[PDB]
């Protein structure tokens, strides 16, 4: 079974430290074996300081939300 | 440590006195011991200065001839020996057959007279009391060292037999961290009942010095007159009296407040900071208290550079132009340092002593200030961008009119609110004198609301600085991980974009620069308007006037101090003022060019001193091998250059100008 | 048997709360744990189920709230009357100039304002809390 | 002592610019100074007939100013900043206007992102969409209101980035 | 000398070990992630603080971290030429 | 199909943890003493289309309040500002409405009273200056008086403080003081109408006091006055 979110489905970045933080990214994909720490891949339109546009997250560093809305982060 | 480069003394003199970065300063109990033997030291260095300058007021000076004739006479300072002095001629400072003297702008000689001593022997016995007391302050520090070592004999000797005997570890410094106890003493006798006791001395030795008729002490030496005696210009030395035993009796009464010597009487402050609106906060922690204590001392030095010029407190003070502009200049300054002072050790203690909940939790001040620190700033800085647009814009409207020559066109807004408040301000004391008060109200006007919006976009400015330089201390979003770096480090490197001053330490740099020119308008403004009331009120208005009937005006009798015509008493003035500008010039060198360049430069002065045929064979270079100056010293080393140049040139144009 | 990175997360999930019950109880001791610091000094807890207990009124805790609220008003009522008094409605500045002292009640009468403020709050604090 | 003195023309401060003998001397001096300047050229100049218009500029200007209010040491137009509207050189009016203004500016530049959301189109203008909420923003005042009161102004803290962590994670 | 870290958020990309000046780090076999490997740093005492690993470090905050040390600076961490400290 | 995340693994949303409300550790914030503070909820707009006082006059039923600013949907709005409710509830709103509403109906009846009556003792004012009179000469009975009067509504305000109806959370009905000596209303359907009869009555009072108060001090802004 999928233990992260489905893919594509977006997710608010619950990392203190990551630039996204509280904001909201795309689920690119999920690794199934369990001994990834952070397996979910997530994507985002704003690039950090370092212009990356995606990050790895552990299961308990994302939480589903709906897509942004206009004017929305 | 042999292995060592030049770099080593900065780093050294860079924390000397960070007591909590000391090698082997195991615990709380050594820290609290040297910083208590720190302060007897450094009440000692007080009371030296207060006895240097007391000897040199009673030996090298004319106070015995400057209080018969106060008002034309000028103090002096010290003498002048100086061997680079000219010796063909006589020099600008002496009579043409006596030793050069230097005048005085301290104000000690009107503190003296108005405090009771009539002649140099008071002086010179009081030199002397000064003087023992220094010995008292040393050997003090020495007895309480012994008294702490004897303590952790005590400890190391004897055991409490159950286990729990290492909880004495923690109150063995209780005398020196003990919160209840010292606030109440301090409140209590170091303030109310010194007042009281000032009181006494006022009445026996001030009144009666002053008073040419003898009349017993009594009541009527406390009276609530208000204004200034006209003989003297100054507060009525009998309401000085009961002001500060009316002072005194309050202070001494609120130091019964906490519980200090028994648990049956007063109150806990751990129990009141629990119980009211500020959650709770690490009162032990020094880097908290500092900061405390540096905020009040910045409000009362700013608060007394205010009432000494308002209300003249001593004898003939508001005769000596030079004198008032000086004190006032002097206690502005050190107001600023200590306000920035308390800022920087806030920034400190969210560093290194604040014990922050987790991320959810908020319980504390410290974390709700925390979760929006964002809207903090950024009203912050929307209050000082609309006071810098506006102002710069209305100065730069009423420049370009009055260049045009039509200074109907300018912009005047009249000061209603401060009018309002002086209005009621003196209607108050109008009511109270039908039942003088010299510069405490003053006519105020368009130039005045302009400076006086300016003087608020300076604070603004600062405290943004401050602020967001404490508020992102431990994270920020560029440096999320900074509670780890320590209070100054260089920079993160060049990626992530570029982290140039990304430290605390670097906004408390950068917000000196700030607190300078803060403190720069508000001096400029009092002195303005103190050399010329009328040209300010009418001219200050727009930018010109200051920069052309303030500065370039009164800087004539300065350089003109010493030139080809000859030098005056004011050719000192005229080289310091010269020096200062170098001073400053140079601290933009550290400021500018960074240290890449200069390392490299050295590597290769290095390479000659090592090729040099003689020196080579004797210097190696491995032992202090020389490097240049580290990111963060030579940021510290532009900044005092700065500092030192900017603070240091205005002393002379004051004097010159006010002389 | 692996143990993943759930597992590890699992166990430190444990022993932080396992540990930090047993750092709350009385079995770990720490400077933060003095009186002083942040535990409540012993018998005197100030704050209760969110609620504030009568030990923070001190020594008026065995006041009942009648007579705390019989003394709040009627110090209220004393010193608005002193303060009203010296201030408005029999000056004593005029006096004073005069030579003449005080009216020594109203001095000592106004006091009672701030004190009719403080006891009306511990009135509040006590009825609240059942006394 | 009165509620009359509210007013900032009853003040002692301030006189009337026609009855100011210091802006009467300043406006003087000034037109002293435009006709000496004009008196070098040549007269039928076209510099001496902008000197001219320049002589008829300070003199209009006069006569508009003299209802203003002027400080009685320099006799210079003061603008009034009290709040009252029914005053000659008040605050209020250009206060009114400019804020109108930079709400409409402030209000179109927000829609304008709110409807592109995407940095292709801040970078490259959609010029119909950016002139059509220009012209929109105009009843900003109404527009801003309802939307703070229904709630699709302001987003919850939660949603946006606080700023960097101070605590351990 | 400087103390370079590295946490487990580690993806084993390799650039802060290609971008080494002074080669301080090198890739070591993993399980925590997929690419099966995470960057090490045994050499810390030839780490001259350049940070040119952080700059070259993709995740989204730092997996590997250059503290400064200048109170324990050596000849190595300093880059020295002219000088010999050995 | 989802693999069910252990509690372990679940993620600890920022949202769930407001800072009105405490957080994960579950400590209860500091007491106080206004009133008991409870976790504030978002019901003032839903409480305001359950409220009365709307019939007709705006064009508008119950259930279609008039509220063209919409005053009361800024307590709901205050948790999206701040999490600080800085914005009252629609029950301390209708508080202060009926407050005002009583208040103002005596005032109006006071100021026609006092131009036509006046009471011996008391000083001779308009109702513009008679309570700075009687503040200013203190002497007889209107210096009992007035101290009287303010006791009484302190003790009143006191005894009936609307108790987190700023939060919406208050006990009692808003303005319900239970001051009902003669029993006129006590039915459901006769309480309603009486309600919006005394909603109706205190806003014209409201409206005629400060006509009175702004015709008084801008002569021409009111023709009566
Ligand atoms: C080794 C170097 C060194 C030296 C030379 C000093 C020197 C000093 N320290 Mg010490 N200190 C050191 C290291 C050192 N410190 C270290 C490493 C720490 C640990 C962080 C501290 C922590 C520390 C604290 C916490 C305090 C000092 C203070 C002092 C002063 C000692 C007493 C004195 O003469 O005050 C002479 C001072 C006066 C005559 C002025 C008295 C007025 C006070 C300062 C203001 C009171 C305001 C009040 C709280 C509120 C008013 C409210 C009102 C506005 C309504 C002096 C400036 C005290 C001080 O005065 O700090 C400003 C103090 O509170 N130090
Ligand atoms: C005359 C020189 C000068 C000028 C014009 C400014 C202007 C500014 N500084 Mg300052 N600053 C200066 C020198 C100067 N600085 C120096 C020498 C330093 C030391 C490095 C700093 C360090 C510094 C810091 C660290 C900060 C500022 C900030 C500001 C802003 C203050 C608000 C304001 O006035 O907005 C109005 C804008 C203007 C007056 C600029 C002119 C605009 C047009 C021409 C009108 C503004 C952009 C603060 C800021 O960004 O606040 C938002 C801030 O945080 N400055
Ligand atoms: C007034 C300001 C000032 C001063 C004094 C200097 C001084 C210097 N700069 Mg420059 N510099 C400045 C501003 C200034 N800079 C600024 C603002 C920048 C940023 C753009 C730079 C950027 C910069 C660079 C990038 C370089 C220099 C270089 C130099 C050096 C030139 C060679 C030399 O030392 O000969 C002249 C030295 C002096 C005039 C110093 C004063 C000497 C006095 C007159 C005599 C001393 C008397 C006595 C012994 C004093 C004892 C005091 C004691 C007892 C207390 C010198 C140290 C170059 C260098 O180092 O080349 C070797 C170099 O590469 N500077
Ligand atoms: C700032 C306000 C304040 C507040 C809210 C409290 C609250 C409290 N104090 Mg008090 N206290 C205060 C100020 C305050 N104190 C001050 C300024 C002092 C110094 C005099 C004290 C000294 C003090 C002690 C020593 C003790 C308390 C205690 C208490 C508790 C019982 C109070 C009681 O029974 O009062 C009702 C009693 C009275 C109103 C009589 C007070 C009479 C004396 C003479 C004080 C009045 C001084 C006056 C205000 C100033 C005169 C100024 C001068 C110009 C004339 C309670 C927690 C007790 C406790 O339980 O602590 C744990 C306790 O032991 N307090
Ligand atoms: C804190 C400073 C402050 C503030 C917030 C205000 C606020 C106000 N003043 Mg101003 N005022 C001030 C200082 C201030 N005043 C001072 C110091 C004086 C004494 C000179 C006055 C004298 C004054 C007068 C005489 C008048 C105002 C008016 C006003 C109103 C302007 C907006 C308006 O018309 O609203 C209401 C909408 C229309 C408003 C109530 C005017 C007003 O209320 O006009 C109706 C008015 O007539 N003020
Ligand atoms: C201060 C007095 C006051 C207060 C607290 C309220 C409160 C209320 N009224 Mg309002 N109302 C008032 C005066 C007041 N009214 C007056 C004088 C009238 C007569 C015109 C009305 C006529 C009226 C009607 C017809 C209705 C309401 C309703 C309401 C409710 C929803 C609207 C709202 O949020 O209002 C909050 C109001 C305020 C916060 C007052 C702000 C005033 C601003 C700041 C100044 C404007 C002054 C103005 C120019 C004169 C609420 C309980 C509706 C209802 O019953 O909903 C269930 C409804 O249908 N009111
Ligand atoms: C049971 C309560 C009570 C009692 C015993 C009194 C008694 C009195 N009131 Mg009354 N009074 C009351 C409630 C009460 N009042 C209330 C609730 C209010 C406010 C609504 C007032 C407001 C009031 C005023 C304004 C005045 C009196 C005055 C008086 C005196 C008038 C003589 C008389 O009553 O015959 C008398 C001492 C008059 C007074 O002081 O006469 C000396 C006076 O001026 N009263
Ligand atoms: C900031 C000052 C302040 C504070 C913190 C409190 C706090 C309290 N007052 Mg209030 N009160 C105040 C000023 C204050 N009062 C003033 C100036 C007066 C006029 C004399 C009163 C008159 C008063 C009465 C008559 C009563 C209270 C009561 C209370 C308690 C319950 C809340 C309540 O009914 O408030 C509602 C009343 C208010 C005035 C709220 C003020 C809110 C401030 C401005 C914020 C509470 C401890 C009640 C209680 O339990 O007493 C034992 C009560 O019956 N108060
Ligand atoms: C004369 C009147 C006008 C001028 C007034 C004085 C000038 C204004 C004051 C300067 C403004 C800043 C003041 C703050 C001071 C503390 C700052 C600090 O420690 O950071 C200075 C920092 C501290 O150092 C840094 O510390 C960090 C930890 O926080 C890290 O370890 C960094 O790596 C390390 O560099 O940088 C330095 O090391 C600076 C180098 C200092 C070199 C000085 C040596 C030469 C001394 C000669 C003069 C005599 C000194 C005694 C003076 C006698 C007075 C009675
Ligand atoms: C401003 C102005 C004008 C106006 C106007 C207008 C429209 C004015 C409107 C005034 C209005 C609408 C005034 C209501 C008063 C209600 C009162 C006093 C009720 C008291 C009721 C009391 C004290 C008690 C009631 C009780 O029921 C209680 C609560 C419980 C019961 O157990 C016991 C009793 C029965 C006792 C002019 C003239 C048009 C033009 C001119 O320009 C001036
Ligand atoms: S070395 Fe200098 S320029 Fe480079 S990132 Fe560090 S502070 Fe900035
Ligand atoms: S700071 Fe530079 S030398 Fe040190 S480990 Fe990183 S890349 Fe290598």
């Amino acid at each position: 079974p999928w233990v992260g979110p489905k893919k594509g489905s977006w997710v608010k970045v619950l990392r203190p430290e990551s630039y996204w933080y509280q904001t909201r990214g795309q689920v690119v994909n999920v690794n199934q074996k369990p001994e990834i720490k952070y397996p979910v891949t997530v994507k985002f339109d704003r690039v950090n300081f370092s212009n990356v546009n995606t990050n790895g997250f552990a299961l308990w560093e994302v939480i589903e939300a709906p897509a942004p809305g206009p004017g929305e982060v | 440590n042999g292995r060592c480069a030049t770099s080593r003394y900065l780093q050294v003199m860079g924390s000397i006195h960070d007591i909590e970065s000391y090698f082997a300063l195991d615990n709380t109990l050594s820290l609290n011991l040297q910083i208590f033997t720190a302060h007897w030291g450094h009440l000692a260095i007080i009371l030296m200065w207060i006895s240097g300058n007391l000897y040199h007021i009673a030996s090298n000076a004319n106070y015995s001839l400057w209080i018969k004739n106060p008002i034309p006479s000028m103090p002096i300072a010290h003498n002048i020996w100086d061997p680079h002095f000219t010796s063909s001629t006589s020099t600008p400072y002496s009579h043409t057959t006596t030793a050069a003297v230097l005048i005085a702008y301290s104000g000690i000689y009107n503190q003296l007279y108005t405090s009771g001593f009539s002649t140099v022997n008071q002086i010179y016995k009081a030199t002397f009391a000064f003087s023992c007391l220094a010995v008292i302050s040393i050997l003090l520090a020495k007895i309480h060292i012994r008294t702490h070592s004897e303590v952790l004999h005590n400890s190391a000797t004897h055991a409490s037999q159950i286990p729990s005997f290492f909880q004495l570890l923690y109150f063995l410094d209780v005398g020196i961290s003990s919160i209840n106890i010292r606030l109440n003493f301090h409140t209590g006798v170091l303030v109310g009942f010194f007042s009281i006791a000032y009181t006494g001395h006022l009445l026996d030795v001030a009144i009666p010095a002053s008073r040419a008729p003898l009349s017993h002490t009594s009541l009527s030496y406390l009276t609530f007159f208000g204004g200034l005696k006209s003989d003297t210009a100054s507060l009525y030395l009998t309401d000085i009296a009961h002001h500060h035993l009316a002072i005194g009796v309050i202070f001494v009464y609120i130091g019964h407040l906490y519980s200090s010597c028994s648990t049956a009487l007063g109150t806990y402050i751990r129990d009141m900071l629990y119980t009211s609106a500020i959650y709770m906060f690490q009162i032990k922690s020094l880097h908290l208290a500092l900061s405390l204590a540096l905020a009040g001392c910045a409000v009362l030095t700013s608060a007394t550079a205010q009432h000494i010029y308002s209300l003249t407190p001593y004898f003939y003070l508001s005769y000596d132009y030079v004198t008032s502009v000086t004190l006032y200049v002097h206690h502005s300054y050190i107001a600023s340092f200590l306000a920035i002072a308390s800022h920087a050790h806030a920034a400190i203690t969210l560093v290194r002593d604040w014990v922050a909940p987790l991320e959810l939790e908020s319980s504390c001040t410290i974390a709700r200030i925390h979760t929006h620190k964002a809207a903090i700033i950024s009203h912050l800085s929307w209050v000082s961008l609309w006071l810098g647009f506006h102002t710069l814009a209305i100065y730069s409207h009423n420049d370009t009119n009055m260049a045009f020559g039509s200074p109907s066109k300018q912009i005047l807004i009249e000061p209603t609110n401060a009018q309002l408040i002086q209005e009621s301000s003196g209607k108050a004391l109008y009511s109270f004198a039908i039942n003088s008060f010299g510069s405490f109200i003053y006519p105020i006007g368009p130039g005045d609301l302009y400076v006086h919006h300016a003087i608020a976009l300076g604070l603004h400015v600062t405290v943004l600085i401050l602020l967001k330089g404490a508020l992102e201390a431990r994270g920020s979003k560029l440096m999320p991980d900074k509670m780890e770096h320590s209070f100054g480090f260089s920079c993160d490197g060049p990626g992530r974009g570029g982290t140039c001053d990304i430290s605390a330490w670097d906004c408390f740099y950068l917000a000196m620069f700030w607190m300078l020119n803060t403190n720069a308008w508000i001096d400029f403004y009092f002195h303005y308007k103190y050399l010329a009331p009328r040209q300010f009120s009418e001219s200050s208005t727009y930018l010109e006037s200051w920069f052309r009937d303030y500065l370039w005006f009164n800087s004539a009798p300065l350089i003109r101090a010493y030139s080809a015509l000859g030098t005056n008493d004011l050719s000192v003035q005229a080289w310091f003022f010269l020096l200062t500008h170098l001073a400053w010039a140079t601290g933009f060198m550290f400021l500018i060019s960074w240290r890449g360049y200069w390392q490299e430069l050295i590597d290769i002065i290095l390479y000659m001193h090592l090729k040099t045929p003689i020196l080579i064979d004797l210097w190696n270079g491995g032992v202090y091998t020389p490097l240049a100056l580290s990111i963060v010293q030579a940021r510290f080393i532009g900044l005092v250059h700065f500092t030192a140049g900017l603070i240091l040139t205005y002393p002379p144009f004051i004097i010159s100008t006010t002389s | 048997y692996k143990e993943t990175p759930a597992d590890e997360r699992l166990f430190e999930q444990v022993y932080l709360q396992y540990t930090s019950e047993y750092m709350k109880g009385p079995m770990y001791w720490h400077k933060d744990k003095l009186q002083g610091s942040l535990p409540d000094y012993p018998g005197r807890p100030m704050i209760r189920d969110g609620k504030y207990t009568p030990y923070v009124l001190g020594n008026l805790k065995s006041f009942s709230s009648n007579e705390l609220a019989f003394l709040s008003m009627l110090f209220f009522g004393v010193g608005l009357y002193g303060n009203l008094q010296f201030n408005y409605y029999d000056p004593q500045w005029a006096k004073v100039d005069a030579g003449g002292y005080f009216n020594v009640s109203y001095i000592v009468e106004s006091l009672l304002l701030p004190i009719s403020f403080f006891m009306h709050i511990a009135c509040y604090i006590q009825k609240q809390n059942g006394k | 002592n009165t509620p009359e003195h509210w007013t900032i023309k009853a003040s002692k401060r301030l006189e009337l610019c026609k009855d100011n003998k210091a802006y009467k001397k300043k406006f003087k001096d000034e037109l002293y100074k435009t006709e000496k300047q004009q008196k070098k050229y040549a007269t039928g100049s076209a510099v001496y007939a902008r000197f001219n218009k320049k002589i008829a500029q300070i003199k209009n200007r006069q006569e508009a100013y003299g209802d203003r209010l002027c400080g009685k040491q320099d006799g210079n137009p003061r603008v009034v900043a009290t709040g009252e509207w029914n005053v000659r050189a008040s605050v209020m009016w250009p206060a009114s206007i400019f804020l109108y203004t930079a709400g409409w500016i402030g209000w179109a530049g927000r829609s304008y992102l709110i409807r592109t959301n995407d940095e292709t189109k801040e970078l490259n203008i959609d010029v119909p969409l950016a002139l059509t909420c220009m012209a929109s923003g105009f009843s900003w005042p109404v527009a801003a209101w309802q939307e703070i009161v229904n709630g699709e102004m302001a987003v919850p803290s939660s949603q946006i980035h606080p700023g960097g962590p101070y605590t351990q994670s | 000398s400087h103390a370079v870290k590295i946490y487990d958020t580690c993806i084993g990309c390799t650039l802060c070990v290609r971008a080494c000046p002074t080669d301080v780090l090198e890739m070591v076999p993993a399980t925590v992630n997929a690419a099966k490997q995470v960057a090490s740093s045994p050499r810390v005492e030839d780490c001259v603080g350049c940070k040119r690993c952080e700059t070259a470090c993709p995740t989204d905050f730092l997996s590997i971290r250059v503290y400064l040390q200048e109170n324990e600076e050596t000849q190595y961490s300093l880059g020295l030429d002219l000088a010999d400290w050995s | 199909e989802m693999a069910t995340l252990p509690k372990h693994m679940q993620p600890v949303d920022t949202a769930d943890y407001p800072v009105y409300k405490p957080g994960p550790s579950g400590v209860p914030k500091l007491p106080q003493l206004v009133g008991d503070w409870g976790v504030p909820l978002p019901g003032s707009y839903k409480a305001c289309l359950t409220m009365v006082g709307p019939d007709v006059e705006t064009a508008c039923e119950v259930g279609k309040p008039w509220d063209p600013l919409g005053l009361s949907k800024l307590y709901d709005r205050n948790f999206d500002f701040n999490g600080n409710m800085t914005y009252p509830h629609v029950q301390w709103l209708r508080e202060s409405e009926l407050k005002h509403g009583r208040c103002a109906m005596l005032a109006i009846v006071g100021i026609f009273a006092q131009q036509s009556f006046h009471i011996d003792g008391y000083p001779e004012a308009p109702w513009y200056e008679a309570l700075k009179a009687c503040y200013d000469n203190p002497a007889g009975i209107v210096g009992f008086g007035i101290a009287q009067i303010s006791a009484f509504a302190m003790v009143i305000e006191g005894a009936y403080f609307p108790k987190d109806s700023w939060i919406g959370q208050m006990d009692r009905e808003p303005g319900d003081l239970g001051f009902d000596p003669l029993k006129l209303a006590k039915d459901a359907e006769s309480m309603k109408s009486m309600q919006l009869k005394e909603l109706k009555n205190g806003r014209l009072a409201m409206m005629a006091f400060m006509s009175c108060v702004v015709g008084h001090y801008v002569p021409g802004s009111v023709p009566g006055v």
